[PDB]
RNA sequence: GGUUCCCUCAACCUGGACGGCAAUCAGGUGUUGAGUGUAAGUGCACAAGGGAGCUUGACUGCGAGACGGACAUGUCGAGCAG
């Protein structure tokens, strides 16, 4: 697994404040902190749009390369400010990376397949820890439901990681949990 | 039918009477409490009803020993 | 130990069935007592008249 | 591997004095004007020292580790009464006359008590 | 009353300097205590009326 | 001067037994016995003053010393039990003084029990200390079985510096409780 | 009809109304659910007739998540009185909603009748609101 | 009630004749979840909580300085002498 850094460019902002902020949003931008072992935090500046077009194609965990002032800084998307209703981006955190640090991410686990015709599937834990190289984060993980009969607990512990990548949380994790479909009365007497 | 309830009790005007850096004579009372809430420090002394005062002249100052939250009183000097 | 509030408490002897003899100390104003089983005694440890009674006159 | 279950007496005795001295230093405290004279009891020694508490400061300290306290021939008691009678002339030579007693937690009696009526005939009042 | 007022009496002057309470279920005597007594200027005993 | 004949057996015959069963670093880590503390749970005191009485008399004959009365802490509606009255009775012993004791236990009274079958090994207190009930009290010399009234037991603790049960049942066989094979 | 089994104060005041809410803005257990978008008090009894017209609709399969209880007691006072003497008994359980909280959840195996199913639930319910899903 | 000195609970685990979830005994874990005559609140593990010895200050003449207050009431107080 090797990824390719997204180009964006940051502007440094020159008024910070929750006025600035709200003026930056009305003309289509975000703002967004670039901390970690630089130590030395740069308030920046991102494009709405096109920050939001890296986060649809590549994920939440999206490997960044900016351009501040002239001058590029790999960066990793920390975490994400969005708003309940609008479901917009307020805000971004970003953390410095360099080529071959090791970085601990939460991914998401995808469920596919047809499991048998009288089992439900519910998916318990939307994602799972991990920690791989700057460049080598996977962008999904995926388990599959063929031919699972019954109750089963699909472990997070047997969860195919590809190479280079460890699982940080417990493997005792109930990610996905198949079991027999609720009947007619099931769902009448569950939630009275 | 009625309410039951209807009573309640005269207000004692509890609180801090002279706060940091208030300037106050010997014997004066500075805060008036029901428990410890604020424990007495140097010069200042706790009454029967958990009152604090003044021993001696000078300004309040409020402190933390030991976890504690204490009043004291340092003096004032002469010019 | 305080002076009196203690039951009196002397040396004694002890004479076992078998011909043992030892040399405590314990309460009995007598001096010495007297037992038929002990540590060299008792089956238990050693592993080893109503039986005397069916032991004479029937046998 | 051994692995012990509870607690050495020698840590129970520690903790329980340690326990029952800082009650004690609730009232008594070091000034100046007038110390306080803080007495530590081992099984072979006893020290004493003037603390001023104000400022966290030493002024004078005699011990039963000197050279001319062990040549004395007597039992422990007979030594802390040479003890008691070193710290009051170290006191008074440091203008102290008045100071307030810090049994440190032990049980007053004994040598505790052998060394302040050593120092209390020797001139210091307490 | 359970607990009435009692006067106390210097037994050596014979004057009520003091007036308390006690139990008279649990303290069925007259309560002997000493108090200081004004006229005679030291510690007496006081007794019950 | 002298010594009672299990300090004198376990001094320098038994210590240094358990030196190369156990293959210790320290002669600090060789256990011994602390103390041994001989109780009475009278329980139905809560009925009669007597029933307290009788016990006090007796234990003192057994060990030697005059004992506490314990106190009840909690009242206990079903138990017919009200704080702060008399419900039991409580020796230790410590020194020379529990050295004998563990001389005639072993010696005259518990063989003295009826169809006796010696002691169960499992009853250690997990970190090494094995405590046992009497049902009766007639196993002793010093009482006369004429005056007895009724039977009242004890609870005989035998409290020790042993680790874990296994050292602790190493130290008492030496002193010669007859363990069961089981 | 969802009734806690003892609350600690019986005759409380009303709810407050103000702002969005906190936590409970998103979809944890199923895989769709149905946000608010107004403040409003929503009663158990309209809660329950909301999980009975989703039970109707996926009628086998499938399984329903409340997330919200109704904790809070609103009183009336008895008909035909004036003013004054006391405060009413309680009547009806409510539960606060603010907008962007998630209400119902559904875990059904395909998606037009989940949707559907929802949808059901929305028009017995006094406020506006929306399907949301698991996916950003 | 005053003073002087000593102590740490509740709960849980294990072993014990009646004895059991729970009585008395023993070991371990346990920093306050127990307790404070009596409602609640503010406090109290430094203990204001548990135990023991002596005891009557549950005093007499006074009281700088304050809190609170329509007024009348009410409340705290170092220090001096017997
Ligand atoms: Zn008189």
């Amino acid at each position: 697994t090797a990824n390719i850094p997204n180009k964006l460019t940051a502007n440094v902002r020159t008024r910070t404040g929750k006025g600035a902020s709200r003026q930056a949003r009305r003309d289509g931008k975000v703002p967004a902190v670039l901390y970690g072992h630089g130590t030395d935090p740069q308030h920046l500046e991102l494009n709405a749009r096109d920050f939001a077009a890296v986060l649809r194609s590549h994920g939440t965990n999206a490997i960044l390369t900016l351009d501040i002032e002239g001058t590029e800084q790999l960066a990793l998307t920390k975490a994400l400010d969005v708003h309940p209703i609008r479901r917009n981006i307020q805000h971004a955190d970003l953390l410095v990376v360099q080529r071959g640090e090791k970085v601990t991410v939460e991914v998401t686990v995808l469920v596919e397949g047809d499991a048998t015709p009288g089992t439900l599937v519910t998916q318990d834990a939307n994602t799972i820890e991990i920690e791989a190289e700057a460049l080598s984060i996977p962008e999904q993980l995926t388990v599959s439901v063929e031919g699972v009969e019954a109750g089963t607990q699909i472990t997070a512990g047997q969860i195919s990681l590809p190479e280079g990548v460890n699982l940080i949380s417990d493997p005792e994790l109930l990610v996905v949990n198949v079991v027999e479909a609720p009947s007619a009365e099931a769902l009448e007497e569950e939630g009275a | 039918s009625s309410s039951r309830n209807g009573r309640d009790s005269a207000a004692q005007r509890l609180g801090v009477k002279r706060f940091g850096g208030q300037v106050v004579k010997a014997g004066e009372i500075l805060v008036r409490q029901r428990g410890t809430h604020f424990h007495p420090g140097v010069n200042v002394g706790r009454g029967g009803d958990d009152t604090l005062f003044a021993l001696a002249p000078g300004a309040v100052e409020f402190g933390a020993k030991r976890g504690r939250k204490t009043v004291n009183i340092v003096p004032v000097a002469r010019p | 130990m305080k002076t009196g509030i203690h039951p009196e408490y002397v040396d004694t002897t002890v004479q076992c069935g078998c011909g043992h003899s030892f040399t405590t100390r314990s309460t009995k104003q007598s001096g010495t007592i007297v037992v038929e089983v002990c540590s060299q005694c008792h089956p238990f440890y050693t592993g080893k008249g109503r039986v005397a009674r069916f032991e004479k006159r029937y046998g | 591997a051994h692995k012990p279950v509870g607690q050495n007496i020698s840590e129970v005795r520690r903790n329980a004095r340690l326990r029952r001295h800082a009650r004690l230093r609730k009232k008594v405290a070091g000034t100046a004007e007038v110390p306080r004279l803080v007495v530590n009891r081992s099984a072979r020694h006893i020290h004493v020292q003037l603390v001023n508490d104000l400022n966290g400061t030493t002024l004078a300290a005699a011990s039963s580790i000197e050279a001319d306290v062990r040549a004395i021939d007597g039992d422990k008691k007979a030594h802390s009464v040479r003890v008691g009678q070193l710290i009051a002339e170290r006191a008074k030579a440091a203008g102290v006359e008045t100071v307030v007693f810090d049994r440190g937690g032990y049980t007053y009696g004994g040598r505790i008590a052998a060394l302040a009526d050593a120092a209390r005939e020797a001139g210091l009042k307490f | 009353d359970v607990r009435p007022k009692i006067t106390l009496a210097c037994e050596v002057c014979k004057h009520r300097n003091y007036i308390t309470k006690k139990n008279r279920r649990n303290d069925p005597d007259r309560l002997e205590i000493k108090k200081f007594c004004p006229n005679c200027g030291t510690h007496q005993p006081h007794k019950e009326s | 001067k002298a010594l009672p004949r299990l300090k004198q057996r376990y001094r320098e015959e038994i210590r240094e037994a358990l030196q190369q069963e156990f293959n210790y670093a320290n002669v600090m880590q060789i256990p011994g016995v602390v103390k041994v503390v001989v109780n009475m749970g009278v329980g139905d005191a809560a009925r009669d003053a007597k029933l307290i009485n009788g016990a006090i008399n007796d234990l003192a004959l057994i060990t030697g010393q005059k004992p506490e009365v314990r106190r009840a802490r909690k009242s206990i509606a079903q138990f017919k039990l009200r704080e702060g009255m008399p419900i039991g009775a409580r020796v230790t012993l410590r020194g020379d003084r529990m050295w004998e004791f563990l001389d005639r236990l072993i010696s005259i009274a518990l063989p003295r029990i009826r169809d006796f079958r010696g002691l169960s090994p499992k009853q250690f207190d997990g970190t090494g200390n094995y405590t046992f009930g009497l049902n009766e009290q007639s196993m002793f010399h010093e009482i006369d079985v004429d005056s007895i009234d009724r039977p009242r037991g004890m609870d005989i603790t035998v409290v020790t510096t042993a680790t874990n049960d296994a050292e602790g049942r190493a130290l008492l066989r030496a002193l010669g409780f007859p363990f069961k094979e089981n | 009809m969802l009734i806690p089994r003892k609350v600690k104060h019986r005759k409380q005041h009303h709810p407050e109304q103000r702002g969005i809410a906190s936590g409970g803005t998103s979809v944890s257990f199923g895989d769709y659910g149905i946000q608010a978008l107004e403040h409003a008090y929503i009663t158990n009894r309209q809660i329950e007739s909301a999980r009975i017209a989703i039970n109707r609709h996926i009628k086998r399969g499938g399984k329903v998540w409340i997330n919200i209880f109704p904790d809070r007691p609103l009183t009336k006072k008895p008909a035909e009185t004036r003013m004054g003497s006391g405060k009413g008994s309680p009547e009806w359980w409510v539960a606060n909603v603010k907008p962007g909280r998630v209400l119902f959840e559904l875990s059904y195996p395909d998606e037009k009748t989940a949707r559907d199913a929802l949808t059901r639930a929305i028009h017995k319910l006094p406020i506006k609101a929306r399907i949301v899903t698991r996916e950003e």
